[PDB]
């Protein structure tokens, strides 16, 4: 183990530790043991808890899209009534992971993903069903079905998952890159244009993944959400950065509210404890 | 103990690190806390 | 009884795994394998072999037009073709490179244009073939595709120049699929001189592109084409 | 003997001497250096200015008087007009620089405030409009001109420097490289700051790596007399220029 | 400290460990850790607040039991300004942890919402 | 490297940094220590404070103004409301202890005056009825409020600084244990003075081991303005505190 602290008498010197200057940048290590007399002590702690890889690496809640299963109606595509729902992959979604991760300036990892469906019945079905609900990984340029029965869900080179309502799924995704880190902001664009977009968005191009009943109608409608989950794995990260005070807009943005409120919670005076 | 090959398919394992704070707190350029003068 | 715990996921169907299963047909005894010429272990051995590019994908233009490059008579400094270059689309959507890439999502390495010249053998020209690297449109005028990557091509004896394009990249890999941000630039061929013909001669002649993969080439995650449909 | 204070830094064909200095700092406690044959990926041969474009370059000095709320500068952009250096940036596919920033501000002993001066990594910025708006590409590459925060622009990025442009506070700022200019003490601060990015080289023009922000935290004011001004002045240097693929002039 | 160069200043920089309220006068506020600081030449003061603490881990949520305590700050003797000059002068305070600085347990945040 | 001019003492759990300092004297040459087992004729175990009572305690500031005559501080006595070193002067027969005395007064380069600090064992106080009148013990015994030399008091001691109250001129005063504080420079005394007493142990409220007394040789002043006020502040420590004879405490 290592000290904490080590013990140190009243010292009257010419060397002074509290004495610097935060002007140079430097935040320089100063122990109690500067400032005050100090008993030797143990610290007891590895610092295991605080590692980067078990901050970004607990499962949080991505994303949550809803699927039907329900005879399909010939005015509306398959994506209007929601027979098949093909979320974009984006983990800046549900904002408590996404300041985890913002915190860091690149972040490299692998993913697991848990996808976790249930079912309801909100209408007068006569009986529950385990419907079989499947995952496809359509990576950019892929197929993008455009009917709950597509062909594209041969998903012939496409990863693909099936699970059923009440079960779950649970895959790893290895760095998909295509860079040597992912980044959490980007400043610039995709090309140079005066009309591009700003920010992040440019390269989240990790592809979507769609989701699908693959049960046939029933004699009713039954409503299924799938929750995804993520964890990180094997993380890096790299230049941290101050974590967001304000509330999010929208997603790959930093843009806030044009009257924020002041995260800064007020008193009546700078002398009131 | 590895039941797959792809390593995305590893557990997130488990090597602990020391610590390197002199990246953040001094990237300054030939200083030490002798107890000195910071800027002489 | 081994106590045993479950985990997530547990009987789910993963299309990408792999995993042992019992045999449906218990000590079947297979056909013996012969030698059969051509065997394939990789689809970057067959990514390096040359297919025609249909670069006169014009308006119009059918049947193996597509694939006959025009060059004609008296111009000079003129643009012969050109492309942006997409690797799952353009006019590289069909070749042979194209289709093996269109299964997968991210591509690098450098790439190989070549050119056949098939005109009469008595004829003569020069030609202009460049690369300009993204981050610029264009070229509209030889003088800004001279600027770029480029190889000035001696129709002579040998009927093929080959142009080796270099990952001329900031970012590791492009998308296979067209992305404004790792778009790959664009391709162009100029007159360097003109098309000489013997006197009195007046036609079109014209030439073959072809393209493949380079040994650096790579493939990095595979999708489904967009290439097929089914009802 | 030497003191830490002063200081004087030779780059190519140009100078700086200080004699009022904080010790410099290495972003990151690393150097600036070139390209390895391991983290390469480009196999084009590359471009190495040195001199030519490895030099200090002086960016219009800005005012600093009461009120004012600070400015940002972005890198590589605020360059682009700087001879060779900025030639440089269109003719090339793509690129790898750190650089050396010194921000200068000049007082007297009756004069007090503070800077904070702040090299941010990939500061990407909020639109003034908030909503879903983006930024444009004329408002993110002002070049030499900077941001100036002072100035109201709707359509320009966010200005209240408490949020760094942003919505993250000022005060957790200094977790990223950075040095104050105390009037009291220096009047000038130094940063090298190597090259940040998750792709070895890239493009030059369509994206920054850094934003330089220098904010008044602790307003300029004098003992006596009217609103002070002092100019700040910036001077800026690649360290490591490398260059790749060579190509027309972009033209933006 | 911020001032001008030519101004100078003593303050008292204090810390009252739990089981006290306040302090509300200075002569309270010595009878805790403190450190006096001489604004001089260096700008900047170091104060290393000590695990003053019977229990061996705090609760980072406000918490009676495990209260850390107060800071606060006197004027040991006074600000100093160069003849005729009347102003407001100012300090920028500062906060790190300190190399024995431990976290046990994480949780969510309640710095962030969403709708 | 260090300038003499640049210190820190710590003492306990305080501490004291000073920039514009003296040298600080120890007394006689020598440093407070512990009764030695051949010194000591008290068979009673002794007591040692320690951290819990060797520590700075500050005494409330006076203000030096023109005119002022200087102040006068008894020690132990100073103390004897400071928390438990004061407490343990009432709960004990006898002690011994050397003390650490800083006083502190701070003033800018437009400032002039000097103030004589100087510690006087056995200070022996004439009465300001003179005669054969003795000084009372509420006199001798002010506690933190010391002796202000500028305020008139029939009964109390001889204020007038010429002599240091006992008809012996302040002129010679400089052969006790001293140091200016010359606004010039320093803005800061240091005197670390070891037990003195023909006795090991003595009662710690019925006699005085120290007088301190600060006097303004010149007074102070101002290049221009107004009649300057500059607070003085005197910090003081026990060393090695030893006590013994522990008993009901002490009612005055």
């Amino acid at each position: 183990q290592t000290l904490a602290s080590i013990k140190s008498d009243s010292k009257h010197t010419q060397k002074v530790p509290s004495l610097t200057a935060n002007e140079t940048g430097a935040t320089l290590p100063t122990t109690p043991s500067d400032s005050v007399e100090t008993r030797t002590t143990l610290m007891h702690y590895t610092g295991s808890e605080t590692t980067l890889e078990n901050f970004l690496g607990r499962a949080a809640c991505v994303h949550v899209v809803e699927i039907v299963n329900k005879r399909p109606t010939d005015t509306e595509e398959h994506r209007m009534q929601l027979l098949f729902n093909n979320w974009k992959i984006n983990l800046s979604s549900l904002v408590q992971l996404r300041r985890k991760l913002e915190m860091f300036t690149y972040v490299r990892f692998d993913s697991e993903y848990t996808i976790i469906a249930t079912s309801s019945q909100p209408n007068e079905a006569k009986f529950s069903s385990n419907l079989t609900i499947q995952a496809m990984f359509i990576p950019p340029g892929a197929p993008n079905p455009k009917k709950w029965d597509d062909y594209t869900w041969q998903s012939a080179t496409n990863p693909s998952v099936f699970f059923n309502v009440g079960k779950s799924a649970r895959f790893s995704v290895p760095y998909l890159g295509i860079a040597s880190a992912y980044n959490c902001f980007y400043d610039g664009y995709s090309h140079d244009n005066s009309t591009t977009p700003y920010g992040i968005n440019v390269l989240n191009h990790m592809g979507s993944m769609a989701f699908r009943v693959v049960n046939e109608h029933d004699n009713h409608t039954t409503h299924v959400k799938v929750r995804v989950y993520h964890r990180a794995k094997h993380i890096r990260a790299w230049v941290p950065r101050a974590p967001r005070a304000l509330e999010y807009l929208h997603i790959g943005r930093t843009n806030y509210k044009q009257s924020p409120q002041n995260p800064i919670k007020t008193r009546k005076t700078i002398s009131t404890y | 103990i590895n039941y797959y090959k792809d390593a995305a398919s590893s557990s997130s394992a488990g090597q602990s690190f020391s610590m390197d704070p002199s990246k953040f707190t001094e990237p300054v350029k030939d200083i030490m806390l002798k107890g000195a003068p910071a800027l002489n | 009884g081994l106590p045993t715990v479950l985990t997530p996921g547990s009987e789910q169907f993963l299309t990408t795994d792999d995993r042992q299963s019992p045999s449906a047909m218990p000590n079947y005894e297979p056909t013996p394998l012969i030698h059969i010429p051509g065997e394939v272990k990789n689809l970057l051995e067959i990514a390096q072999v040359d297919t025609l590019i249909p670069l006169n994908n014009t308006t119009n233009t059918t049947g193996l037009g597509m694939y006959r490059i025009p060059l004609v008579q008296n111009m000079q400094g003129e643009q012969v073709f050109g492309f942006r270059l997409y690797l799952g689309d353009g006019v590289l959507k069909t070749t042979l490179l194209g289709e093996l890439c269109q299964y997968f999502t991210h591509w690098a390495g450098s790439l190989r244009l070549s050119f056949m010249y098939t005109g009469p053998a008595l004829s003569s020209a020069k030609l202009l073939i460049a690369y300009t690297p993204p981050g610029a449109q264009g070229p509209t005028k030889r003088k800004e595709a001279m600027l770029g990557t480029h190889v000035v091509w001696d129709i002579g004896l040998q009927s093929t120049v080959v142009l080796n394009i270099p990952w001329t990249s900031g970012v590791q890999y492009r998308y296979t699929d067209p992305d404004t941000y790792t778009s790959a630039g664009f391709v162009s061929c100029w007159y360097q001189t003109s098309l000489v013909l013997p006197p009195q001669t007046q036609q079109t002649v014209y030439m073959l592109g072809f393209i493949s993969a380079c040994p650096d080439f790579k493939l990095r995650l595979m999708k489904d084409t967009q290439s097929i449909h089914q009802e | 003997g030497y003191s830490d204070r002063v200081e004087q830094i030779t780059l190519g064909n140009s100078t700086i001497t200080t004699q009022e200095a904080a010790n410099s700092i290495v972003a990151y406690g690393e150097w600036p250096s070139f390209l390895s044959d391991v983290d390469a990926s480009d196999v084009n041969k590359t471009t190495k200015p040195d001199t030519s474009a490895c030099r200090f370059y002086t960016l219009d000095s800005k005012m600093w008087t009461q009120g004012s709320k600070g400015w940002c500068w972005k890198l590589p952009d605020a360059l682009k007009d700087m001879g060779i250096f900025g030639q440089n940036m269109f003719f090339h596919s793509q690129g790898r620089t750190g650089y050396t920033i010194h921000v200068q501000c000049n007082a007297t002993k009756f004069h007090s405030g503070c800077l904070l001066v702040v090299v941010i990594p990939e500061h990407q910025l909020a639109s003034a409009e908030g909503g879903n708006v983006s930024v444009l590409y004329d408002k993110t590459h002002p070049g030499e001109k900077g941001i100036d925060l002072s100035e109201a622009d709707s359509t320009g990025p966010m200005k209240d420097p408490l949020y760094m442009m942003d919505g993250t506070l000022i005060g957790n700022s200094l977790i990223f490289p950075h040095q104050f200019i105390n009037l009291r003490t220096n009047n000038t601060a130094t940063i090298v700051v190597p090259y940040i990015n998750s792709v070895p080289m890239d493009s030059m023009t369509r994206h920054n790596n850094l934003s330089l922000m220098v904010i008044p935290i602790v307003d300029i004011t004098a003992t006596s007399g009217t609103t002070p001004s002092i100019p700040v002045t910036i001077t800026i240097a690649p360290m490591f220029l490398e260059l790749s693929g060579i190509r027309s002039k972009a033209v933006i």
